[PDB]
């Protein structure tokens, strides 16, 4: 407020202001580069995606626009907030309230502008060189900015890929640290050395075709494996070794694909990855998932869909995750079913008011 | 006056036709991602 | 955050009439004469009194380029972009006033000057100051109100001074036989941004006071002057020629000349 | 559809398409060859064959034709499907419904035929250098091709001894 207006002279007011400059490369090398920051996207914005939620508005969301379901939108919509902290969408009105058209709009090619008081004024989606400028400038305001929580920003969010930078970077080099091992290196199984009377000699191609073809035919391979192979003088066999046999980087890759796991919040047993027991039986990993890092999520997108579209509507709507035939709150679901359907003190109609049942 | 009015033009910019039949159409082409195709024919028959 | 020198940003971008177009060029058609018409007689002829002869003055629509080469703290991706975006919009300020023909827009002054008076269609009118080094001694800004009422009523309904900073600076100057300052007072107004009932423009490529340079002027450059462009900028982010500078490509197009001839008048420092 | 019309062309019409060229070489050193590849598709086919059907036509498939039983059918069926990807089933009808011969036909020497809209209009089994041209230009159809899936062929099928080769 009072503070914002003094903060917008600082930096500039009525100027883009970009914030992130990486943004456009950690998506390539964290979310179409390894599996682990990728599955672990994909493993929340399908997850809330998929829990329903509770108000007319909710048929906006069910049929956005063409090519675009419910499900895909908000796919589209976290799967921008996980990699860039920053969710966005356009409203197109053709009738005053309700507007009929939602677009997420990607966070690479939009860009701020402080405007006069500190709250946002302009929105510019840059493409190529080319701009939009978006108003915010009245009451319906076409775009809900949904930050992540940044600290030391005023305009963007903070981006769990930014926080797994390091992470990221150390898993996309050990794994391709034992891809250009497997296609860079010459290991022998060994090496007919040939001295000679001098200290050096050549042998001619004569007796070199007659090396190879006794080599070639009768020492190499799996039927070959184990002849007695005479020396005489001259030549002599070291057979080499391949001493950093398994494992090349092997637990520093493991380390480092439990760190990306662990920013954006997801247990280690739901996306697969190696490592001790934490969790024990899905019922619990499922169940920490959808109440760590995916319902507190869904909660607060849904906190600002229903506060930026009841700005079309008269009236203000809320608009929450349903917290209830989610299956994977099933076990904090029978933790209280069977704590109050045990509890036979307390008369019917009691109880169906605690479990959330309509009375009778 | 006359720099008032403007021409109006084609809606596609139009070419000379030439022929398609070019013995593709007679040949057989095989799809193939190489550098080369060896075909593998037999000059002469066996002795019988 | 990293710091430039702040230019100047007044660019007779939002005096002039800015035309979106998508060709390669843009025609204005201007009649360069009148009707004729005549008070008829009653036993005469009476036949083809006369019609404006039209003309066609093409506005090239040429193009702007700078090409820097890009060689954690700063983030040169937004700098550079906000740099290269405002010297596009300060080095075409420089062509909508004294640009040249050749590839690039030309500006009003260079569009061969008569004295009023004498008036054509194919030129633009000033009217002289009297000493040729500064405003005459005698009565200073007599000038500055024959230039004004020397240019037409229905143009003055929305018209401007363009000056550059030290043009402004030398009309501040001005003061009566006490040294009262003609325009603002006092040494405690500041710029009163309404000369003459008409705003100013401090626009810095004009030319400043010398023997014959046309350092003042004054129009309803909306009529007089049309910028023809294209909106976007181009940004060509170059991952390939130099692995070791990205050599970012931007690119502006934009045209413009006079459209109208009579809106637009100078003041000559000469005799 | 209206796509497989220009995808025939291109292929050339009214000429055999032979697919894989090893897979009568994986066959010998993969399933003849060591015990893993060897139990695992008679692991499989002898548990489909094992597996009852819910519907007259069935009559036909308890008993096809002499020596090949209704569970050696499917046994000769999925062999070569888990081995090369596709299953063939010649029917010979003296009458015209329910045809009272079913065959499993190897996909070693069966090569198919794109046709003009793409999709088959030719079988060709050939042993030998011997031919038999098997009509697709009917309604009955008398071969049924069970394709496993290919995602980069429009023919055949990815047979995962393919993939563990």
């Amino acid at each position: 407020s009072v503070t914002g207006r003094i903060v917008a002279m600082a930096s500039g007011a009525g100027r883009p202001v970009w914030g992130p400059r990486d943004t456009v490369s950690l998506m390539r090398t964290g979310f179409a580069g390894n599996p682990v920051g990728f599955r672990s996207v994909k493993l929340i914005a399908e997850a809330t995606a998929a829990v329903p939620l509770i108000c007319p508005v909710l048929d906006l969301l069910r049929r956005p626009n063409a090519g675009q379901g419910r499900a895909e939108l908000f796919e589209a919509l976290i799967g921008q907030i996980l990699l860039s902290g920053n969710g966005y969408l356009e409203a197109v009105c053709p009738e005053p309230g309700v507007p009929r058209e939602l677009h997420v709009l990607r966070s690479d090619r939009m860009a701020v502008v402080p405007g006069a008081d500190g709250w946002p004024v302009g929105y510019d989606y840059t493409v190529g060189g080319r701009k939009h400028r978006f108003d915010m400038t009245g009451h319906p305001d076409p775009i809900c900015h949904i930050k992540s929580f940044h600290p030391t920003d005023d305009h963007y969010g903070l981006s769990p890929m930014q926080a797994a930078a390091v992470a990221l970077d150390v898993h996309n080099a050990a794994s391709a640290w034992s891809k250009a091992l497997l296609d860079n290196a010459a290991r022998p199984s060994g090496a007919i050395i040939y001295k000679g009377a001098d200290g050096q000699g050549v042998l001619a191609p004569e007796q070199y075709e007659r090396l190879i073809f006794e080599m070639e035919t009768h020492h190499q391979g799996a039927r070959n494996a184990g002849r007695p192979m005479l020396l005489e003088g001259g030549l002599d066999w070291k057979p080499m070794g391949f001493s950093p046999s398994d494992m090349e980087f092997h637990e520093t890759k493991a380390a480092a694909a439990r760190e990306i796991a662990l920013a954006f919040g997801v247990p280690p047993m739901l996306i697969g990855i190696p490592g001790d027991a934490t969790y024990a039986n899905y019922a619990e990993a499922n169940r920490a998932f959808y109440r760590l890092t995916v319902l507190p999520l869904l909660t607060r997108v849904s906190a600002a869909l229903a506060w930026w579209l009841s700005g079309y509507l008269g009236a203000q709507i809320e608009l929450k995750p349903d917290l209830d035939q989610v299956p994977a709150l099933a076990v904090e679901r029978d933790q209280l079913w069977a704590r109050i359907g045990a509890a036979g003190f307390l008369s019917n109609s009691e109880k169906r008011v605690l479990l959330g049942l309509p009375p009778t | 006056g006359g720099y008032l009015v403007d021409p109006q033009t084609s809606e596609t910019i139009r070419g000379v036709l030439r022929s398609t039949a070019s013995l593709r159409q007679i040949a057989s082409v095989v799809n193939v991602e190489a550098t080369s195709f060896d075909v593998l024919v037999d000059k002469t028959d066996m002795g019988s | 955050t990293i710091r430039g020198v702040l230019r100047s940003t007044a660019s007779l971008r939002q005096i002039a009439s800015v035309v979106n177009v998508e060709a390669t060029s843009f025609d204005v058609l201007v009649d360069k004469t009148d009707m004729g018409s005549g008070w008829a007689s009653e036993t005469a002829a009476l036949s083809e009194t006369a019609t404006p002869q039209i003309d066609r003055i093409t506005i090239p629509l040429h193009e702007l380029a700078a090409m820097p080469k890009a060689s954690s703290a700063f983030d040169i991706e937004t700098w550079l972009a906000n740099r290269i975006a405002d010297k596009f919009a300060r080095a075409e300020a420089a062509a909508f006033i004294s640009g040249d023909g050749v590839d690039k827009p030309t500006g009003f002054l260079t569009k061969t000057k008569v004295a009023n008076g004498a008036w054509a269609w194919g030129s633009l009118g000033y009217v002289a100051t009297g000493a040729a080094g500064d405003f005459a001694a005698v009565n200073a800004s007599d000038a500055v109100v024959d230039l004004v009422y020397a240019l037409g009523a229905e143009y003055r309904a929305n018209a401007s001074f363009v000056m550059n900073s030290k043009t402004a600076g030398a009309v501040r100057k001005m003061k009566d036989a006490d040294g009262r300052f003609l325009w603002a007072d006092s040494l405690a107004a500041g710029e009163p941004a309404r000369l003459m009932g008409y705003p100013v423009l401090i626009a810095e490529d004009m030319p400043d006071i010398a023997a014959n340079a046309y350092a003042i002027a004054f129009g309803d450059f909306g009529n007089g002057y049309t910028i023809a462009e294209r909106p976007d900028l181009r940004v060509l982010r170059d991952p390939f020629s130099a692995k070791p500078h990205v050599l970012f490509y931007a690119s502006k197009r934009v045209g413009g000349d006079v459209s109208d001839f009579a809106a637009i008048k100078l003041l000559k420092f000469a005799a």
